[PDB]
């Protein structure tokens, strides 16, 4: 609605401090601002955004914002060059997608090793001595095993990588979920559960209740969890993650960002809120007092927060890890690794079979979500030499082991296809996108009577 | 959760009749309402999806219409196998709630019930319980009233009724009313009567027996 | 080419936990919606919960505090768990799949259904039925047509299979739906209409079968006077 601001923030982040900023914003301008924290908002936001009854400002890590920008759900920002100097250029690079600068960077988040001084005096420097430490404590460590963000630093410790980054450009064809280091890293996590050092059904909520009650010696969490552990009065410490095979753990670096809905008529009010009220020491100190943000992007406030040992330990783990890509293909990568880690913890599939499926699903399967009623442009890149002289096709796979029904084929209703044979780019145009059009399509190259898969495409349709 | 309201609750019609059933949502569900046909004892079968798209294999005489809040299922030419209970379902909301359903029945001439009464058996009376059974056999329409009288005293709360479904041969209903008393309470009274009221009867027909009379 | 078959505990006591499993043959869980829907006796359908093609679970808010839906891909089975079951949970439970294959959730209307499993929750124990005759007489016979039947009293749990003369007599037979008494035991009556001229010359026996108790009773119904 015109004249109002709706903000969505994560249930694990501090919305009480942000609500205090809303009272200061409402006091000076007279605009009521409502902060909400719906569950699974990272999946719920795109469904409701384009409709109109969506939030004006969304808070989430920067890896999800690239799929939003490609779908046209977020407006380009023009923070006056003077204002950009207030934030660190490193944080601005995280929120840059095709030069758009879609979102405002707020805070930098990174996992840390949190251990209780009651249960453990000196934390282990290596992963390998945790099984022996758990035998003496019998627990040694409890952390979320349902989200791959928490278990990735062990997988990435031995050289595992998501998408190769060569000269500022990510190579979507070089995915490393089944490399030599990931197989050794994931096996260690499974062996911890097989040896009854961890449980396969442990989630985030269990770890918060267990560690804050002095039941486990260590946990793995971000800065947002410090406020609830301080309330438990347990003397906890924040330190560097243990090394694996002599190599440091590489946690994925997250940048808390605020995006403005493209359909919201309150962009100016939101921009005036984000620039003049959110990104100040006054606004962030109120939010930081609710739930810690970590390493903030504002230089003036970061100079004070960095003196805190909890924030300094977060930077130590952040410097050992790499920043998350903001490309749209990251969403399919996270779900594939999430499903693979869960199967290995339960023992239903081996580590080799779990990572083999996750690598395949993460390779050339970019999820596309377009707004209903508008056009959706998919670009299937392919080798122009290997497939030279071959016609292309665009078909819908009906089953997991079923046939692919040829919607259109190159040299149909609301689907048009064009082939750039010189540049190696196949483009399919969907006009007036509607529901039921979602259905895991495939880009194919025809030779004789056989067809090779160029890139499986998972289309999703927003409610609009 | 979105509330779904169907109308009518029950409907009777003959073969070949054109039938319409309405489903109203508590809020706008766009055009994403689904229709089902459920016969007694079977799982529901999907007929219409997305308000107007018929599932493959369903007869073309089924058709759906509507958008937003008001939707309609239409059977252009009713057939003997189409008589069942029909349900509408919305797919717009996060919970997928169903309507109350619409029972579809076959029209027939008015049939008055044949009333029979059964005293408790000798084997049950030595067991300590007494069950008096009043039978309403082969009647139409379904609406019928059964009133128990013991020594001209109205009984309430101690009777249970059970009605069969529509017969596949003559389309009539049958109702069983079982009055349950203790043997001591049965031993205190003498006259047991069953009163039946039905639109097929010019006046309420009462069947009775005197205890121990044969 | 794809069908769902259900099995699980059919008889529960109050405060226990319901566990039902539904086996899928022919297709994996990826790409489709999978539903649990229950239908109380004589009532409409009630949506229990669903899972998405990505494994996301959504529950009915009225049951979210007691429902847990999980899937075991190794056996391609998915189960429904009810934590604090109560007498209000007596229903036929159906598993069903949505038929989109990676389509939009609007069209994911349950199109393939399992046969369903009757679940009865009650504190009562299993009890074989008593079969009493509903004898015909001159006071319960009108003209040339007489009515007689069998009363099946105090049995638990459902079902009960009633036939007449070992299945030879089917015309004019009416088996009424069971009624739940205040004691917690079920009861029903099965009646049949016969010509009055056959009484005393023809034998009429109702065959009652209660499979859960393995109890079978053949009760001859003859006029008493
Ligand atoms: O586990 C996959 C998700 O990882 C990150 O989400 C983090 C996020 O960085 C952090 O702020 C939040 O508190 O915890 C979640 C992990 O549960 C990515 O940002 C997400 O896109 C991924 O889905």
């Amino acid at each position: 609605e015109e004249g109002k601001l709706v903000i969505w923030i994560n249930g694990d982040k501090g919305y009480n401090g942000l609500a205090e900023v809303g009272k200061k914003f409402e006091k000076d301008t007279g605009i009521k601002v409502t902060v909400e924290h719906p569950d699974k908002l990272e999946e719920k936001f795109p469904q409701v955004a384009a409709t109109g009854d969506g939030p004006d400002i969304i808070f989430w890590a920067h890896d999800r914002f690239g799929g939003y920008a490609q779908s046209g759900l977020l407006a380009e920002i023009t923070p006056a060059a003077a204002f950009q100097d207030k934030l660190y250029p490193f944080t601005w690079d995280a929120v840059r997608y095709n030069g758009k600068l879609i979102a405002y960077p707020i805070a930098v988040e990174a996992l840390s090793l949190i251990y209780n001084k009651d249960l453990l005096p000196n934390p282990p420097k290596t992963w390998e001595e945790i099984p022996a430490l758990d035998k003496e404590l019998k627990s040694a460590l409890m952390f979320n095993l349902q989200e791959p963000y928490f278990t990735w630093p062990l997988i990435a410790a031995d050289g595992g990588y998501a998408f190769k980054y060569a000269a500022g450009k990510y190579d979507i064809k070089d995915v490393g979920v089944d490399n030599a280091g990931a197989k050794a890293g994931l096996t260690f996590l499974v062996d911890l559960i097989k040896n009854k050092h961890m449980n396969a059904d442990t989630d985030y909520s269990i770890a918060e209740h267990a560690f804050n009650h002095g039941e486990t010696a260590m946990t793995i969490n971000g800065p947002w969890a410090w406020s609830n552990i301080d309330t438990s009065a347990v003397n906890y410490g924040v330190t560097v993650l243990p090394t694996f095979k002599g190599q440091p753990s590489k946690p994925f670096v997250g940048v808390l960002s605020a995006g403005i809905n493209a359909a919201s008529p309150n962009k100016e009010l939101a921009k005036e809120f984000l620039e003049n009220y959110l990104l100040t020491d006054e606004g962030l100190e109120a939010v930081n007092k609710d739930k810690p943000l970590g390493a903030v992007a504002l230089k003036s406030y970061e100079e004070e927060l960095v003196k805190d040992p909890r924030v300094a330990a977060t930077m130590e783990n952040a410097q050992k890890g790499e920043i998350m890509p903001n490309i749209p293909q990251m969403s399919a990568f996270w779900y594939a690794v999430r499903t693979a880690v869960i199967n290995a913890a339960s023992g239903r599939q081996t580590v080799d079979a779990a990572l083999a499926a996750a690598q395949t699903n993460a390779h050339d399967t970019t999820v596309f979500q377009g707004v209903a009623g508008q056009s959706l442009q998919v670009s299937c890149p392919y080798d122009s030499m290997k497939h030279w002289g071959r016609r292309k096709a665009w078909c819908r796979q009906l089953g997991e082991k079923g046939p692919c029904q040829r919607v259109v084929s190159t040299h149909n209703g609301s689907t048009a296809i064009t082939d750039d044979t010189l540049g190696g780019t196949l483009t399919i145009t969907l006009r007036n996108l509607q529901p039921h059009d979602a259905g895991l399509y495939q880009c194919q190259s025809l030779h004789g009577s056989e067809a090779d898969t160029l890139r499986k495409v998972l289309v999703e349709v927003l409610a609009d | 959760d979105i509330q779904m309201t169907q109308s009518p609750s029950s409907l009777s019609a003959s073969v070949g009749d054109r039938v319409t059933i309405t489903c109203r949502a508590s809020q706008s569900i766009s055009s994403y309402l689904n229709w089902y046909q459920q016969k007694p004892g079977k799982a529901p079968k999907l007929l219409i999806y997305a308000a107007s798209s018929l599932q493959s294999g369903v007869p073309s005489r089924f058709s759906g219409s509507g958008s937003g809040t008001d939707f309609t299922l239409t059977i252009s030419s009713l057939q003997p196998e189409d008589f069942a209970t029909y349900y509408c379902q919305q797919s717009y909301s996060t919970p997928y709630t169903f309507g109350q359903g619409t029972k579809l029945e076959i029209k027939r001439t008015v049939a008055a019930p044949s009333v029979f009464i059964f005293p408790p058996s000798d084997e049950q009376l030595k067991s300590g319980t007494a069950s008096v059974v009043c039978l309403l056999n082969n009647f139409y329409p379904r609406e019928a009233k059964v009133q128990w009288k013991v020594d001209n005293a109205l009984q309430s709360g101690n009777s249970q009724e059970s009605v069969t479904e529509q017969d596949s041969k003559d389309s009539t209903y049958s109702l069983s009313s079982t009055l349950t008393l203790s043997k001591a309470d049965y031993e205190k009274h003498k006259v047991y009567a069953c009163e039946v009221t039905h639109q097929g009867l010019s006046s309420p027909v009462t069947k009775s027996f005197n205890r121990g009379e044969c | 080419q794809v069908q769902l078959q259900q099995w699980g505990a059919g008889l529960l006591k109050p405060s226990e936990t319901l566990s039902l499993t539904c086996a899928v043959y022919g297709v994996s869980f990826s790409g489709y919606h999978w539903y649990w829907i229950r239908q109380p006796p004589g009532k409409g359908l009630e949506w229990i919960g669903e899972i998405d093609n990505k494994g996301q679970t959504n529950y009915n808010p009225s049951l979210k505090s007691r429902v847990t839906i999980s899937v075991d891909t190794s056996k391609n089975q998915f189960s429904l768990k009810l934590s604090s079951v109560t007498a209000a949970d007596t229903a036929v439970y159906y598993c069903a799949r949505g038929g989109s294959y990676y389509g939009h959730p609007y069209l994911a209307a349950p199109d393939i259904w399992g046969q369903g499993t009757m679940v009865t929750v009650s504190s009562a124990s299993t009890k074989g039925p008593s079969v009493f005759p509903l004898a015909p007489s001159s006071k319960s016979t009108s003209g040339g047509t007489a009515a007689l039947g069998c009363l099946v009293k105090d049995y638990f749990p459902e079902p009960v299979t009633v036939s007449w003369n070992s299945g030879a007599l089917t015309s004019g037979v009416h088996t009424f739906p069971a009624v739940l008494q205040s004691s917690g035991l079920y009861s029903l009556s099965s009646v049949v209409t016969v010509p009055s001229s056959s009484l005393g010359t023809q034998t009429y026996i109702c065959n009652v079968n209660h499979k859960p108790s393995n109890t079978k009773v053949d009760k001859k119904v003859e006029p008493k006077s």
